[PDB]
RNA sequence: AUUCCGGUUGAUCCUGCCGGAGGCCACUGCUAUGGGGGUCCGACUAAGCCAUGCGAGUCAAGGGGGCGUCCCUUCUGGGACGCCACCGGCGGACGGCUCAGUAACACGUCGGUAACCUACCCUCGGGAGGGGGAUAACCCCGGGAAACUGGGGCUAAUCCCCCAUAGGCCUGGGGUACUGGAAGGUCCCCAGGCCGAAAGGGAGCCGUAAGGCUCCGCCCGAGGAUGGGCCGGCGGCCGAUUAGGUAGUUGGUGGGGUAACGGCCCACCAAGCCGAAGAUCGGUACGGGCCGUGAGAGCGGGAGCCCGGAGAUGGACACUGAGACACGGGUCCAGGCCCUACGGGGCGCAGCAGGCGCGAAACCUCCGCAAUGCGGGAAACCGCGACGGGGGGACCCCCAGUGCCGUGCCUCUGGCACGGCUUUUCCGGAGUGUAAAAAGCUCCGGGAAUAAGGGCUGGGCAAGGCCGGUGGCAGCCGCCGCGGUAAUACCGGCGGCCCGAGUGGUGGCCACUAUUAUUGGGCCUAAAGCGGCCGUAGCCGGGCCCGUAAGUCCCUGGCGAAAUCCCACGGCUCAACCGUGGG
RNA sequence: GGUCGGGUCGAGCCUAGGCUCCGUGAGGGGGGAGAAGUCGUAACAAGGUAGCCGUAGGGGAACCUACGGCUCGAUCACCUCCU
RNA sequence: UGGAGGUGAUUUAAAUG
């Protein structure tokens, strides 16, 4: 980029995330703007055309995004650049279905199969909170969106805490604490795919970033950032996981 | 390196060996100057005129330099107006234009 | 013209060869010399990513404001003195920081004219 | 930097004129009735691939070196070299005329599908011999032991007929 | 393979350098049957100069027109249909090319921005009220050799301009709702100012109409995302036959300017700042992932693919825009060049092909948007010398051929004579393959037919003590050495050896070399201990007890992109290559 | 958009001063090969005056001489110091 | 048996291949 933004993204170069075949083509979709980050979420055409196989090629797959048959989050998405991301849910009515996009053990993003019932729930972690005009709340979400609460509330909800949404009207219904005893998926670093209970929260000066201590079942305790915990129950999952 | 030849020469062996050996003065095309180059094979002078254009490469010699009893001379004779000189020595093809 | 990109020094003296020319985004502009006049004149400025500046070039009018926080809009009568240049207040120069005369006394300009479009000051009792 | 460059599979002699390994690389080459002297080159450079595996792996210790200790035994063992119940130090008794035993031109000649290493090569050649049921027209390719007793002649061959003239004369041997 | 061999003497043992033997890269002699795979082919000299064609468009569901075929009536028309250009919108700042400049916060790596900008996209909270205006297209008349360009008439918009409201920014006084490690930040209430929104537009049905019901849209606020700007610590060349360097220089106070912090620039006050642990100056050079070689320690290189930087003939400088001081956009100077009716007007392939010049040194003025992607469109789609497909080339790597079998004879390796076999390869066909072709692959007919060279032959070093020429002449010779009429060494014949679709010559790097030595060398007589001594920095430093935890060791969190390397398994007949996991 | 005033920034151009580099260059100077045109015999044996180092003067040329030093000097006699 | 030092001396001329 000598003097303007990039818009092309070459295979070799591609997140490391992704299931690609990465010497097969010069070229890959570059992700359009939106919920996610580049780190943590897929553009729509590889899930039609790559991972599902309903298309063959880039062109059929278009014709059936613009019918409207595929919904994320419990909306129509036309975009082929879309990108899907953690804790998504993908439906396809026609063939009544449904996945949520989880990590894998290595770190690669895949589609887990759920219900039907299931599918009309997102955890949304708590990623930031403000004050906004007229003295509200703002609460601000990990995959980007955003929510309104009355001051009355304002001790109900701080940071790391996850709140159990209900798609596509977006109404709370449930509002799980970060604490010790709560339920935790890991969603980045070396220990991702890893999930059990809190044992232990510690601090340190200066703005380094906070760590927890996570007990398994096998009775193993480990250590991850509390940025990389994502909470999914109380003292059980109330999401299906791997 | 391509030159073009301005006469011919011939230089003494050296102690204790005795005979005559071939050789060229060469004016370089690059930049000018001027080289003295082996004609190797029996009867190989014969074959060269003035104002023949020739091809020179490196004689092989220790440190890349000179060899055997002709100290001074570095170069020595690949091709004569484009053809081989060894061809043309043992035969298999002529010399173009006369 | 007024490029403010780095030092042609190094910090032990020595020089340094320019490497690429000067890029647009790294320009300044002229300063605004706010004068006192008997009529206000202001110009606004088209700025990177699309942005605007009102840049005040002449003034005729201030607001002044006291330790209670009340404020009144009155006239400019002249600069008594400014500590950024030494002839400022020869020219009736007006920047953050100088000294001016009102009508109801001294006062200590608080604003950047150049930047904000208006004259605020504090009147010092 | 450089990009990758795609490098020989095999290793030249460090010297030309040896008498000693002239002598010996002449009786193999006679022997096995390999084309040139690069094919031989080629299986002696797998040899000394496979020891200088195992002499690694003899002092190394950890978690990675014991699954690489255990997969070099179990190719060795698939490829037909190694018995069932051998150990790593038996890698270190290896010899080229192992590896030239597992030879498809060997190994059509041990079985009586001709009567000469040369016929074998050129049944080989001109797609005359299946390998579990495929045809396969490379002379050095090497056997995997769960495949060896599945080669026969080709179903569409000339060969495949117990009244063929020329296979008559390779079954009088 | 953690290696040696020849050369100083009449003969010997050393030191020491030269040569031989291996790998990889660039040019090159002679010689060549087939296929497959790959990140190969005007980088070294000239970032020299360029004829011709092409390398960036798209939207009719934003808007008035031109013209045509038809339907209802038509004096006139209204409809539907299909092309054309213009106004208007978005893109043209990416992608592609090269390595000249640069020894620098350029690059690698860990952090910071509470000191910042961001059109397209996502979520949530709100808004769309009232007015005005010209103009392209089109018709009249034109100018100019051309490039271009003038006057009058008339017209529309999601074009342009105003009014209101919402909103934004600066300053002064209070209250403490939020995030954070920490508030010049966010939120609430008074007060003085300045700046200041929008397209309910378009399409389709249910509508007798009234009005719904969808789809694509317009503006403001809060946050994210995406793409960037700026800053710091640490790390990576050569020279003392370059020793002192700096004066907006280094810091402070008060301002300006910027998207933003800052001597970034000014006014005023001080004397600071860098340096033998190498400043300054000079030389050379884009940085990294990686690549060549070696048992390793090391030594050398950094064109091709990916990421970052820079440039568009050289040197300066602006307009529009979210983003540029813009390779196929604008201005000046300098230097070449093209067309002129002589008044004027234009052009720089370091895009793809192609030409000239330079040289030892590098390809077709071809086919396609079917795949991968990008821009535009509501969509079907359209464009793309990116990319994909072929054409030329001893680029690299992998797999094959130039016959096989039996019985006889010979000088028994191999050649010849009989009898039989096969068809990789070759010639002619059908199918599959392909965007279309070509290769490739499966079958059918013919037939051993269509296919071996290069170097060497005294020692090192595998291979002749044979024959014919020449006669210190001619010639050979990496090194040692041959040739003076009875040459195993020159030239040639016949033999023989090595490698083989290849094999020789020249130049470079590593190894050889413990001839650069940390691992690991030397200095009495061979190169080498200052003529002698005193002492500054540096390096090296005696025993015991208590404390600390910087060095050091162990465990565990966050990082060091992908490609490249090693292993197993799987897909192309196996392989090269490609995928899934472990390292 | 033209004309004028002022401020400020600025590639280029001109003159002079100092260093720096390439190209020719009358004349002068040693160095290396060649093979012998020439004069002598200095280094090797005690090489026919032992050789050599430092400094200084002299000579066609190798070289000679003076003061201080080294053995990397042959022979005979005597003396001293050791094993 | 074999070594290390010191002081004295040395009877004309005699080039070259
Ligand atoms: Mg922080
Ligand atoms: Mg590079
Ligand atoms: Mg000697
Ligand atoms: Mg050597
Ligand atoms: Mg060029
Ligand atoms: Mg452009
Ligand atoms: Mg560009
Ligand atoms: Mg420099
Ligand atoms: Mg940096
Ligand atoms: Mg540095
Ligand atoms: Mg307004
Ligand atoms: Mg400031
Ligand atoms: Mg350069
Ligand atoms: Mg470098
Ligand atoms: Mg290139
Ligand atoms: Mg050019
Ligand atoms: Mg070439
Ligand atoms: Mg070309
Ligand atoms: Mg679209
Ligand atoms: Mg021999
Ligand atoms: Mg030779
Ligand atoms: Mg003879
Ligand atoms: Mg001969
Ligand atoms: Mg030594
Ligand atoms: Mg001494
Ligand atoms: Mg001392
Ligand atoms: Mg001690
Ligand atoms: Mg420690
Ligand atoms: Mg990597
Ligand atoms: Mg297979
Ligand atoms: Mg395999
Ligand atoms: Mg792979
Ligand atoms: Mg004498
Ligand atoms: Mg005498
Ligand atoms: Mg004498
Ligand atoms: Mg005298």
């Amino acid at each position: 980029a000598r003097k303007g933004p990039k818009r092309h993204l070459k295979r070799l170069a591609a997140p490391t995330s992704w299931y690609i075949e990465r010497k097969a083509y010069k070229w890959a979709v570059r992700p359009r703007p939106g919920p996610h980050n580049m780190r943590t979420s897929i553009p729509l055409l590889y899930i039609v055309r790559d991972y599902l196989g309903y298309a063959k090629t880039a062109r059929e797959a278009r014709k059936i995004l613009n019918e409207g048959k595929f919904l994320v989050d419990g909306r129509v998405r036309k975009d082929y650049k879309f990108p899907v991301g953690i804790m998504d849910v993908v439906s396809i009515p026609e063939t009544g279905e449904h996945y949520r996009v989880l990590p894998n053990r290595i770190g690669k993003l895949i589609l887990h199969p759920i219900s039907e019932e299931e599918a009309n729930i997102k955890p949304l972690r708590i990623r930031n909170k403000r004050m906004v005009k007229g003295a509200k709340i703002q609460l601000n979400f990990h995959d980007g969106t955003n929510h309104l609460i009355p001051l009355s509330e304002k001790d109900n909800y701080f940071t790391s805490y996850t709140v159990l949404m209900k798609v596509p009207e977006r109404e709370i219904l449930e509002v799980l604490p970060f604490e010790k005893g709560a339920y935790v998926f890991v969603t980045q670093g070396k220990n991702v795919a890893r999930k059990g209970r809190i044992v232990e929260i510690k601090k340190f000066p200066m703005g380094w970033p906070d760590v927890v201590t996570i007990e398994d079942e096998e009775g193993e305790l480990f250590d991850t950032l509390k940025e990389y915990a994502f909470v999914v129950g109380r003292d059980k999952p109330r999401i299906s996981l791997p | 390196a391509r030159g073009i030849v301005l006469e011919k020469i011939a230089v003494e062996a050296k102690q204790p060996n005795s005979g005559m050996r071939k050789a060229v003065r060469v004016q370089l095309i690059k930049n000018g100057k001027v080289v003295t180059a082996f004609c190797p094979g029996d009867g190989a002078i014969k074959f060269i005129d003035e104002h023949d254009e020739v091809i020179i490469e490196g004689i092989g010699g220790p440190k890349g330099g000179s060899m055997g009893d002709i100290p001074g001379i570095r170069y020595k004779v690949v091709k004569v107006n484009r053809v081989s000189l060894k061809e043309l020595v043992k035969g298999r093809k002529e010399k173009p234009r006369r | 013209a007024i490029w403010q990109g780095r030092s042609l020094r190094k910090p032990s003296g020595g020089r340094i060869v320019l490497a690429r020319k000067k890029r647009k985004r790294e320009l300044g502009r002229e300063p605004s010399n706010t004068r006192v006049a008997e009529q206000d004149k202001r110009k606004i400025i088209r700025t990177y990513g699309g942005n605007k500046k009102v840049r005040l070039t002449a003034a005729a009018y201030a607001n002044v404001f006291d330790k209670s926080g009340k404020g009144r809009k009155v006239r400019i009568i002249r600069v008594i003195e400014n500590p950024a240049n030494r002839q400022f207040a020869r020219r009736n120069i007006i920047t953050k920081g100088a000294i001016i005369e009102t009508e109801i006394g001294k006062a200590k300009v608080t604003s950047r004219p150049g930047q904000d479009g208006v004259v605020n000051a504090i009147l010092l009792e | 930097g450089d990009p990758k460059r795609q490098r020989k599979k095999y290793e030249t002699p460090p010297h030309p004129w040896i008498k000693e390994r002239l002598d010996r690389e002449r009786v193999l080459m006679d022997k096995y009735e390999l084309k040139n002297k690069k094919e031989l080159w080629k299986h002696e450079t797998q040899l000394k691939n496979f020891r200088r595996r195992a002499r690694r792996l003899l002092a190394a210790r950890g978690k990675q070196a014991e699954i690489e200790r255990e997969q070099l035994l179990a190719r060795l063992k698939r490829l037909g070299l190694l018995p069932e119940d051998a150990v790593l130090d038996d890698v270190l008794s290896l010899t080229i005329e192992d590896i030239l035993e597992r030879r498809l031109q060997t190994i059509v000649y041990k079985k009586g599908l001709a009567r000469t290493m040369r016929q074998a090569r050129q049944l080989i050649v001109h797609g005359h011999i299946e390998v579990n049921g495929q045809i396969i027209r490379s002379p050095s390719y090497l056997v995997l032991k769960e495949e060896e007793d599945t080669i026969t002649y080709a179903r569409t061959s000339p060969f495949a007929n117990p009244q063929h003239p020329e296979r008559m004369m390779i079954e009088k041997a």
